[PDB]
Protein backbone atom coordinates (compact mmCIF):
# COMPACT_ATOMS: atom_id res chain seq x y z
CA UNK A 1 0.00 0.00 0.00
CA UNK A 2 3.19 2.23 1.04
CA UNK A 3 4.73 4.74 -1.57
CA UNK A 4 7.89 3.22 -0.59
CA UNK A 5 7.43 -0.68 -1.07
CA UNK A 6 5.75 -0.27 -4.74
CA UNK A 7 8.31 2.43 -5.79
CA UNK A 8 10.99 -0.09 -5.11
CA UNK A 9 8.90 -3.24 -6.80
CA UNK A 10 8.32 -0.56 -9.75
CA UNK A 11 12.44 -0.24 -10.62
CA UNK A 12 12.84 -3.90 -9.71
CA UNK A 13 10.34 -4.79 -12.84
CA UNK A 14 11.72 -1.82 -15.14
CA UNK A 15 15.46 -2.53 -14.69
CA UNK A 16 13.88 -6.12 -15.46
CA UNK A 17 12.72 -5.32 -18.16
CA UNK A 18 15.11 -3.23 -19.70
CA UNK A 19 17.07 -6.10 -19.69
CA UNK A 20 15.31 -8.84 -21.45
CA UNK A 21 14.50 -6.09 -24.50
CA UNK A 22 18.23 -5.82 -24.67
CA UNK A 23 18.99 -9.48 -25.05
CA UNK A 24 16.12 -9.90 -26.97
CA UNK A 25 16.67 -6.98 -29.60
CA UNK A 26 20.49 -8.85 -29.40
CA UNK A 27 19.86 -11.88 -30.40
CA UNK A 28 16.99 -10.46 -32.54
CA UNK A 29 20.27 -9.35 -34.64
CA UNK A 30 21.66 -12.84 -36.06
CA UNK A 31 21.41 -2.13 -42.11
CA UNK A 32 18.47 -1.91 -40.69
CA UNK A 33 19.36 0.50 -37.94
CA UNK A 34 18.96 3.11 -40.98
CA UNK A 35 15.43 2.40 -41.31
CA UNK A 36 14.30 2.52 -37.52
CA UNK A 37 15.08 6.22 -37.72
CA UNK A 38 11.89 7.76 -36.49
CA UNK A 39 10.30 4.39 -36.38
CA UNK A 40 8.71 4.75 -32.71
CA UNK A 41 5.12 5.24 -31.98
CA UNK A 42 6.26 6.70 -28.66
CA UNK A 43 8.29 9.85 -30.49
CA UNK A 44 5.16 12.21 -30.30
CA UNK A 45 5.39 12.17 -26.94
CA UNK A 46 7.05 14.75 -25.17
CA UNK A 47 9.55 12.83 -22.89
CA UNK A 48 12.17 14.95 -20.68
CA UNK A 49 15.92 14.13 -22.67
CA UNK A 50 18.43 15.63 -20.32
CA UNK A 51 18.62 14.97 -16.58
CA UNK A 52 17.68 19.00 -16.98
CA UNK A 53 14.74 18.66 -18.17
CA UNK A 54 13.82 15.70 -16.14
CA UNK A 55 14.51 18.02 -12.56
CA UNK A 56 12.32 20.45 -14.61
CA UNK A 57 9.32 18.24 -15.02
CA UNK A 58 7.23 17.66 -11.62
CA UNK A 59 6.03 13.93 -10.46
CA UNK A 60 2.34 14.79 -11.65
CA UNK A 61 3.73 15.09 -15.32
CA UNK A 62 6.46 12.61 -14.98
CA UNK A 63 4.41 9.98 -13.59
CA UNK A 64 1.14 10.62 -16.43
CA UNK A 65 3.90 9.70 -18.97
CA UNK A 66 4.70 6.91 -17.40
CA UNK A 67 1.69 5.20 -17.63
CA UNK A 68 0.83 6.41 -21.18
CA UNK A 69 4.12 4.84 -22.40
CA UNK A 70 3.55 1.61 -20.78
CA UNK A 71 -0.15 1.32 -21.77
CA UNK A 72 0.85 1.84 -25.02
CA UNK A 73 2.93 -0.83 -25.11
CA UNK A 74 0.63 -3.70 -24.19
CA UNK A 75 -1.22 -3.47 -27.50
CA UNK A 76 2.14 -3.66 -29.68
CA UNK A 77 3.54 -6.28 -27.17
CA UNK A 78 0.59 -8.72 -27.20
CA UNK A 79 0.89 -8.69 -31.00
CA UNK A 80 4.02 -9.22 -31.04
CA UNK A 81 3.17 -12.25 -29.29
CA UNK A 82 0.50 -12.79 -31.47
CA UNK A 83 2.20 -12.56 -34.49
CA UNK A 84 5.57 -14.38 -33.60
CA UNK A 85 3.61 -17.74 -33.09
CA UNK A 86 13.86 -17.90 -27.31
CA UNK A 87 13.00 -14.91 -29.13
CA UNK A 88 9.48 -15.98 -28.40
CA UNK A 89 9.93 -16.97 -24.86
CA UNK A 90 11.38 -13.44 -23.98
CA UNK A 91 8.16 -11.43 -25.38
CA UNK A 92 5.66 -13.53 -23.52
CA UNK A 93 7.97 -12.57 -20.46
CA UNK A 94 8.00 -8.29 -21.28
CA UNK A 95 4.31 -8.54 -21.62
CA UNK A 96 3.25 -9.98 -18.32
CA UNK A 97 5.95 -7.69 -16.54
CA UNK A 98 5.39 -5.15 -18.21
CA UNK A 99 1.38 -5.56 -16.88
CA UNK A 100 2.31 -5.76 -13.48
CA UNK A 101 4.69 -2.64 -13.63
CA UNK A 102 1.79 -0.50 -15.32
CA UNK A 103 -0.65 -1.91 -12.38
CA UNK A 104 2.42 -1.17 -9.76
CA UNK A 105 2.28 1.94 -10.91
CA UNK A 106 -1.57 2.71 -11.63
CA UNK A 107 -1.40 2.24 -7.72
CA UNK A 108 1.17 5.11 -7.46
CA UNK A 109 -0.89 7.59 -9.50
CA UNK A 110 -4.28 7.35 -7.08
CA UNK A 111 -1.65 8.02 -3.92
CA UNK A 112 -0.40 10.68 -5.32
CA UNK A 113 -4.49 9.57 -23.38
CA UNK A 114 -1.60 7.61 -24.94
CA UNK A 115 -0.46 7.31 -28.56
CA UNK A 116 -1.48 4.86 -30.92
CA UNK A 117 0.65 1.73 -32.17
CA UNK A 118 0.15 0.97 -35.68
CA UNK A 119 2.44 -1.02 -37.35
CA UNK A 120 0.39 -4.00 -36.97
CA UNK A 121 0.20 -4.73 -40.74
CA UNK A 122 3.86 -4.38 -41.43
CA UNK A 123 4.29 -7.23 -38.86
CA UNK A 124 2.52 -9.43 -40.86
CA UNK A 125 4.21 -8.58 -44.53
CA UNK A 126 4.34 -10.79 -47.60
CA UNK A 127 8.42 -9.34 -48.46
CA UNK A 128 10.61 -10.84 -46.09
CA UNK A 129 13.00 -7.39 -45.92
CA UNK A 130 10.25 -5.40 -45.01
CA UNK A 131 8.61 -7.78 -42.44
CA UNK A 132 12.47 -7.80 -40.80
CA UNK A 133 12.73 -3.83 -40.98
CA UNK A 134 9.54 -3.92 -39.17
CA UNK A 135 10.24 -6.65 -36.21
CA UNK A 136 14.25 -4.81 -36.17
CA UNK A 137 11.99 -1.43 -35.72
CA UNK A 138 9.78 -2.85 -32.79
CA UNK A 139 12.33 -4.26 -30.84
CA UNK A 140 14.94 -1.26 -30.88
CA UNK A 141 12.06 0.65 -29.91
CA UNK A 142 11.01 -1.50 -26.88
CA UNK A 143 14.82 -1.82 -26.05
CA UNK A 144 14.57 1.95 -25.99
CA UNK A 145 10.97 2.97 -24.24
CA UNK A 146 12.44 -0.03 -21.28
CA UNK A 147 15.80 1.77 -20.31
CA UNK A 148 13.82 5.50 -20.83
CA UNK A 149 11.18 3.92 -18.28
CA UNK A 150 13.63 2.57 -15.83
CA UNK A 151 15.70 5.10 -15.53
CA UNK A 152 12.46 7.28 -14.94
CA UNK A 153 11.23 5.36 -12.46
CA UNK A 154 15.09 5.03 -10.45
CA UNK A 155 14.98 8.94 -10.93
CA UNK A 156 11.19 9.80 -9.23
CA UNK A 157 11.97 7.33 -6.59
CA UNK A 158 15.25 9.05 -5.27
CA UNK A 159 12.91 12.38 -5.94
CA UNK A 160 9.80 11.14 -3.54
CA UNK A 161 10.80 9.07 -1.14
CA UNK A 162 14.86 9.39 -0.83
CA UNK A 163 14.21 13.19 -1.03
CA UNK A 164 17.77 12.70 -3.59
CA UNK A 165 20.09 11.29 -1.72
CA UNK B 1 48.18 12.71 -52.09
CA UNK B 2 44.93 13.34 -51.04
CA UNK B 3 43.17 11.48 -47.48
CA UNK B 4 42.63 8.72 -45.99
CA UNK B 5 39.06 7.04 -45.66
CA UNK B 6 38.88 7.71 -41.93
CA UNK B 7 36.95 6.15 -39.11
CA UNK B 8 35.13 7.22 -35.90
CA UNK B 9 35.89 4.16 -34.00
CA UNK B 10 34.75 4.69 -30.55
CA UNK B 11 32.44 6.65 -28.55
CA UNK B 12 31.90 6.74 -25.14
CA UNK B 13 29.98 8.21 -22.06
CA UNK B 14 31.40 8.36 -18.77
CA UNK B 15 28.10 10.22 -17.14
CA UNK B 16 25.06 10.06 -19.64
CA UNK B 17 25.08 13.90 -19.32
CA UNK B 18 28.10 14.16 -22.28
CA UNK B 19 29.62 12.55 -24.58
CA UNK B 20 32.85 12.24 -26.45
CA UNK B 21 33.88 10.16 -29.95
CA UNK B 22 37.46 8.94 -31.58
CA UNK B 23 38.38 8.95 -35.10
CA UNK B 24 41.68 7.58 -36.51
CA UNK B 25 43.47 9.25 -39.76
CA UNK B 26 42.64 6.64 -42.55
CA UNK B 27 44.41 3.97 -43.99
CA UNK B 28 47.00 5.08 -46.20
CA UNK B 29 46.40 8.33 -47.90
CA UNK B 30 47.98 11.49 -47.84
CA UNK B 31 48.44 13.92 -44.53
CA UNK B 32 45.23 15.55 -44.00
CA UNK B 33 45.51 18.91 -42.85
CA UNK B 34 42.10 19.52 -41.41
CA UNK B 35 39.02 17.92 -39.45
CA UNK B 36 35.57 17.80 -39.98
CA UNK B 37 33.07 16.19 -37.97
CA UNK B 38 29.20 16.92 -38.97
CA UNK B 39 26.02 14.97 -37.89
CA UNK B 40 22.21 14.82 -37.09
CA UNK B 41 20.01 13.70 -35.05
CA UNK B 42 16.73 11.99 -35.92
CA UNK B 43 13.49 13.94 -35.37
CA UNK B 44 15.67 17.18 -37.03
CA UNK B 45 17.09 17.74 -40.52
CA UNK B 46 19.28 19.95 -39.23
CA UNK B 47 22.91 19.69 -40.08
CA UNK B 48 25.44 20.35 -37.16
CA UNK B 49 29.23 20.53 -36.93
CA UNK B 50 31.16 19.26 -33.37
CA UNK B 51 30.91 21.73 -30.99
CA UNK B 52 34.04 21.45 -29.37
CA UNK B 53 37.18 19.77 -31.15
CA UNK B 54 39.68 20.64 -28.04
CA UNK B 55 38.37 18.90 -24.65
CA UNK B 56 38.58 15.52 -25.79
CA UNK B 57 42.58 16.04 -27.58
CA UNK B 58 43.59 14.33 -30.44
CA UNK B 59 41.45 13.66 -33.49
CA UNK B 60 38.21 13.89 -30.98
CA UNK B 61 34.60 15.24 -30.82
CA UNK B 62 33.07 16.27 -27.43
CA UNK B 63 29.78 16.97 -26.85
CA UNK B 64 28.80 19.10 -24.07
CA UNK B 65 25.59 18.39 -21.84
CA UNK B 66 24.08 21.02 -24.25
CA UNK B 67 24.07 19.12 -26.98
CA UNK B 68 23.47 15.58 -25.53
CA UNK B 69 20.57 14.14 -25.59
CA UNK B 70 19.79 10.17 -24.37
CA UNK B 71 17.46 8.10 -26.53
CA UNK B 72 17.84 9.86 -29.50
CA UNK B 73 20.08 8.51 -31.91
CA UNK B 74 22.97 10.62 -33.71
CA UNK B 75 24.16 9.68 -37.67
CA UNK B 76 27.80 11.29 -37.73
CA UNK B 77 30.32 11.80 -40.63
CA UNK B 78 34.16 12.97 -39.96
CA UNK B 79 35.23 14.81 -43.13
CA UNK B 80 39.50 14.15 -44.38
CA UNK B 81 41.00 17.04 -46.36
CA UNK B 82 44.17 18.48 -48.10
CA UNK B 83 45.04 21.21 -50.91
CA UNK B 84 44.65 17.57 -52.60
CA UNK B 85 41.10 16.08 -52.34
CA UNK B 86 39.01 14.91 -49.09
CA UNK B 87 37.18 11.89 -47.42
CA UNK B 88 34.51 10.77 -45.41
CA UNK B 89 34.23 8.44 -43.05
CA UNK B 90 31.35 5.96 -43.35
CA UNK B 91 28.29 7.35 -41.30
CA UNK B 92 28.35 6.18 -37.62
CA UNK B 93 25.22 5.64 -35.99
CA UNK B 94 25.35 6.45 -32.06
CA UNK B 95 23.00 6.05 -29.15
CA UNK B 96 24.33 7.52 -26.16
CA UNK B 97 21.92 5.28 -24.02
CA UNK B 98 24.23 2.33 -25.13
CA UNK B 99 28.20 3.87 -24.89
CA UNK B 100 28.29 4.45 -20.65
CA UNK B 101 31.24 3.31 -19.52
CA UNK B 102 32.26 5.46 -16.46
CA UNK B 103 35.06 6.76 -15.04
CA UNK B 104 36.99 4.52 -12.32
CA UNK B 105 35.89 5.04 -8.56
CA UNK B 106 38.28 7.18 -6.22
CA UNK B 107 39.92 7.15 -3.24
CA UNK B 108 40.04 3.14 -2.46
CA UNK B 109 40.84 3.18 0.90
CA UNK B 110 41.68 0.07 3.01
CA UNK B 111 41.50 -0.79 7.03
CA UNK B 112 42.25 -3.64 8.88
CA UNK B 113 39.81 -3.71 11.39
CA UNK B 114 37.38 -9.65 12.79
CA UNK B 115 37.75 -8.28 9.06
CA UNK B 116 39.12 -5.40 6.59
CA UNK B 117 37.65 -2.56 5.49
CA UNK B 118 37.18 -1.64 2.35
CA UNK B 119 35.95 2.36 1.19
CA UNK B 120 35.59 4.37 -1.72
CA UNK B 121 34.37 7.07 -3.72
CA UNK B 122 32.12 7.48 -6.84
CA UNK B 123 34.04 9.21 -10.25
CA UNK B 124 33.27 12.79 -9.75
CA UNK B 125 30.30 14.66 -12.11
CA UNK B 126 28.40 11.68 -12.20
CA UNK B 127 25.15 12.26 -10.60
CA UNK B 128 23.92 9.82 -8.28
CA UNK B 129 21.83 11.09 -5.72
CA UNK B 130 19.23 12.44 -7.61
CA UNK B 131 18.79 9.06 -9.72
CA UNK B 132 19.92 9.50 -12.82
CA UNK B 133 22.80 7.50 -12.46
CA UNK B 134 22.99 3.96 -10.74
CA UNK B 135 26.41 2.66 -10.28
CA UNK B 136 27.48 -0.71 -9.23
CA UNK B 137 30.46 -1.76 -7.66
CA UNK B 138 33.17 -4.67 -7.89
CA UNK B 139 36.09 -5.56 -6.39
CA UNK B 140 39.55 -7.38 -6.89
CA UNK B 141 42.22 -8.83 -4.74
CA UNK B 142 44.86 -10.90 -4.57
CA UNK B 143 48.00 -12.12 -2.69
CA UNK B 144 50.92 -11.04 -4.22
CA UNK B 145 52.10 -14.34 -6.22
CA UNK B 146 48.71 -15.79 -6.87
CA UNK B 147 47.33 -17.34 -9.87
CA UNK B 148 44.29 -15.78 -10.45
CA UNK B 149 42.56 -12.75 -8.56
CA UNK B 150 39.64 -12.69 -6.51
CA UNK B 151 36.07 -11.10 -7.16
CA UNK B 152 33.78 -9.68 -4.94
CA UNK B 153 30.62 -8.04 -6.42
CA UNK B 154 29.64 -4.81 -3.76
CA UNK B 155 26.18 -3.87 -5.68
CA UNK B 156 25.27 0.10 -4.60
CA UNK B 157 27.59 0.15 -1.14
CA UNK B 158 30.51 2.26 -1.15
CA UNK B 159 32.00 -0.14 1.66
CA UNK B 160 32.73 -4.09 2.01
CA UNK B 161 33.80 -6.36 4.09
CA UNK B 162 36.39 -9.33 3.69
CA UNK B 163 37.19 -12.24 5.89
CA UNK B 164 40.65 -13.72 5.03
CA UNK B 165 46.69 -15.32 6.64
CA UNK B 166 49.55 -13.22 7.61
CA UNK B 167 49.84 -11.64 3.83
CA UNK B 168 50.38 -8.68 1.43
CA UNK B 169 46.85 -8.00 -0.38
CA UNK B 170 46.89 -5.81 -3.68
CA UNK B 171 43.12 -4.55 -4.00
CA UNK B 172 41.26 -2.89 -6.84
CA UNK B 173 37.39 -1.06 -7.66
CA UNK B 174 35.69 -0.95 -10.84
CA UNK B 175 32.42 0.20 -10.91
CA UNK B 176 29.46 -0.22 -14.21
CA UNK B 177 26.14 1.17 -14.43
CA UNK B 178 22.98 -0.26 -14.07
CA UNK B 179 23.01 -0.69 -17.94
CA UNK B 180 26.53 -0.77 -19.71
CA UNK B 181 29.78 -0.89 -19.44
CA UNK B 182 32.40 -2.10 -16.32
CA UNK B 183 35.17 1.02 -15.99
CA UNK B 184 38.54 0.14 -15.91
CA UNK B 185 40.37 -0.88 -12.59
CA UNK B 186 41.44 1.76 -10.34
CA UNK B 187 44.80 2.09 -9.73
CA UNK B 188 45.78 -0.98 -6.59
CA UNK B 189 45.99 -0.32 -2.89
CA UNK B 190 48.11 -2.28 -0.29
CA UNK B 191 47.32 -3.78 2.81
CA UNK B 192 49.26 -6.31 5.13
CA UNK B 193 47.39 -8.44 7.54
CA UNK B 194 49.27 -8.34 10.57
CA UNK B 195 48.30 -12.05 12.76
Amino acid sequence: VTLRDLFDRAVVLSHYIHNLSSEMFSEFDKGFITKAINSCHTSSLATPEDKEQAQQMNQKDFLSLIVSILRSWNEPLYHLVTEVRAILSKAVEIEEQTKRLLERMELIVSQVIYPVWSGLPSLQMADEESRLSAYYNLLHCLRRDSHKIDNYLKLLKCRIIHNNN
Amino acid sequence: LPPGKPEIFKCRSPNKETFTCWWRPGTDGGLPTNYSLTYHREGETLMHECPDYITGGPNSCHFGKQYTSMWRTYIMMVNATNQMGSSFSDELYVDVTYIVQPDPPLELAVEVKPYLWIKWSPPTLIDLKTGWFTLLYEIRLKPEKAAEWEIHFAGQQTEFKILSPGQKYLVQVRCKPDHGYWSAWSPATFIQIPS
